[PDB]
């Protein structure tokens, strides 16, 4: 989850101001402009920090889920669990931030493609990696990228 | 040439009596018709990418990335202004459409006419025609024997 | 034709399904930071309202004329007939709204393409599509002009079939 709410018994020492931002709970983007277009959409699963595709079908309005390829629609940069809604940056808008990488093979200067699970994998091209993949926890790898569209 | 403003000074006072054909100067930064809802970025400048297509250029890793004149399959945006003191380049991302005066390749510049599709070369210069949608909206204008500028509209990727 | 289109002898007769009007507000979901541009259009060649348009630089001004997806500059969302001025949303921006189609039977979720007349058609016609267009609703006829709700988000990397 984006913010796993767990109670603690001791305070965690947090004084160093470096290597503090690469975390799974840091939503949004590293650099954001006031004129960035944002859309909230109903979602299924957990597409947080992943490429999202718009799925269209009691009939319901279209929702979004993790995906990519020819069906890529945007990027989910923030999520709200109570409302079950996800803030999405459309693919027509450039973005800079940390996204989910398939594995640790991704390095700097690497051109990346959103796979069927919304994860960034090495090689149409969509983004250019800026840093190496870092393991946040278990198999979760986060990579800083500069999304620019589709080739 | 290598500076947005004329490097040398001038020995005359401008007449400032006419209003037609006064925007052909090289120092005319920014777009000709600009929207208030335009996303604008800045980056450290490597070289002089002024009024040229820019691409991401990296280093060993000790320093942050910067932008240099370029194009083709590595095009990232268009540089419209540069602050020389800070060495910062104003960059308009390719996902945001642009309309203004851009540097034109000095090769077949006479053949360029309104309605001619253009594309960016490896040196960030517009050349007559792939993957970037650019349309010339005027004819080439000569500023220096090797410097030609043309009014063009860039509206994304093909 | 026109958008406003007239004195009536009597008034025309729930909240549901009242948006099915030719002169309805084009944007189903609007957003500030959407870029809107003004251009001239030909007042006798083709009426560009709710159609995909292309830039034609003429010898006197830059006009917008109905065009295909291959050379599309954007979508004409509104027209001021008094000044014959067309308002264009560039293709670089997202769109979600009602556009003119020529097929009266289009289902929801189908892939769509803009033809030479700036008209929504099914993407199975054969021309390689270059834009991501999806039908958000079934096509409806106003009695006659056919409209459909579509979502347009940027260009397609590799042209499909």
């Amino acid at each position: 989850m984006k913010n796993p709410q767990h109670d603690a018994s001791l305070l965690s020492n947090s004084n160093e101001f470096r290597d503090k931002n690469v975390e799974f709970f840091a939503s949004g983007g590293t650099r954001t402009s006031k004129f960035d277009k944002l859309e909230n959409h109903p979602f299924l699963g957990y597409p947080y920090k992943r490429g999202v595709k718009r799925v269209i079908q009691s009939h319901y309005e279209p929702h979004v889920e993790a995906g990519g390829g020819e069906d890529l629609y945007g990027i989910c940069i923030d999520i709200d669990e109570f409302s079950k809604t996800a803030t999405i940056v459309p693919i027509t808008n450039n973005f800079e931030g940390y996204l989910v990488a398939k594995d640790s093979t991704v390095k700097v200067k690497d051109k990346l493609i959103f796979n069927k699970d919304g994860a960034l994998e090495k090689v149409t091209i969509n983004a250019t990696a800026l840093t190496d993949a870092k393991q946040i926890s278990n198999e979760v790898y986060l990579v800083k990228v500069a999304v620019f569209g589709n080739k | 040439a290598l500076m947005k403003n004329p490097q040398q000074d001038s020995g005359l006072l401008s007449n400032s009596i006419d209003f037609r054909d006064q925007n052909l100067i090289f120092s005319n930064s920014g777009g000709v018709c600009t929207s208030s809802k335009d996303k604008i970025e800045n980056y450290p400048a490597k070289g002089y990418p002024y009024k040229r297509g820019v691409k991401l250029s990296f280093g060993d890793g000790t320093t942050e990335l910067e932008v240099e004149a370029g194009g083709g399959d590595d095009l990232y945006g268009v540089c419209s202004d540069i602050d020389e003191f800070s060495g910062m380049a104003t960059v308009i991302p390719i996902t945001n459409n642009f309309t203004g005066y851009l540097t034109l390749k000095k090769d077949g510049q006479n053949g360029v006419n309104p309605g001619d599709k253009l594309n960016f070369n490896q040196h960030g210069e517009l050349e007559k025609v792939k993957s970037v949608n650019a349309i010339a909206l005027s004819k080439a204008h000569k500023l220096t024997e090797d410097l030609f500028i043309v009014l063009a509209s860039v509206f994304g990727n093909r | 034709y026109s958008k406003s289109m007239i004195e009536n002898k009597v008034f025309s007769s729930c909240f549901k399904s009242k948006n099915e009007r030719v002169d309805a507000y084009s944007f189903a979901c609007s957003s500030y930071t959407d870029k809107i541009e003004e251009y001239l259009y030909d007042p006798a060649n083709s009426f560009p309202y709710k159609r995909g348009v292309k830039l034609v630089p003429k010898e006197n001004s830059i006009y917008v004329e109905v065009g295909a997806d291959t050379d599309m500059y954007g979508i004409c969302v509104d027209v001021c007939e008094f000044s014959c001025t067309a308002y264009v949303l560039p293709i670089t921006n997202n769109f979600e709204g009602y556009l003119v189609t020529r097929n009266p039977s289009i289902k929801i979720g189908e892939i769509l393409d803009i033809n030479n007349n700036g008209v929504i058609i099914k993407a199975g016609g054969g021309p390689p599509t270059a834009i991501n267009i999806y039908a958000l609703s079934d096509s409806f006829t106003i009695n006659s002009i056919n409209l459909i709700k579509v979502a347009i988000f940027g260009n397609r990397g590799l042209e499909k079939t």
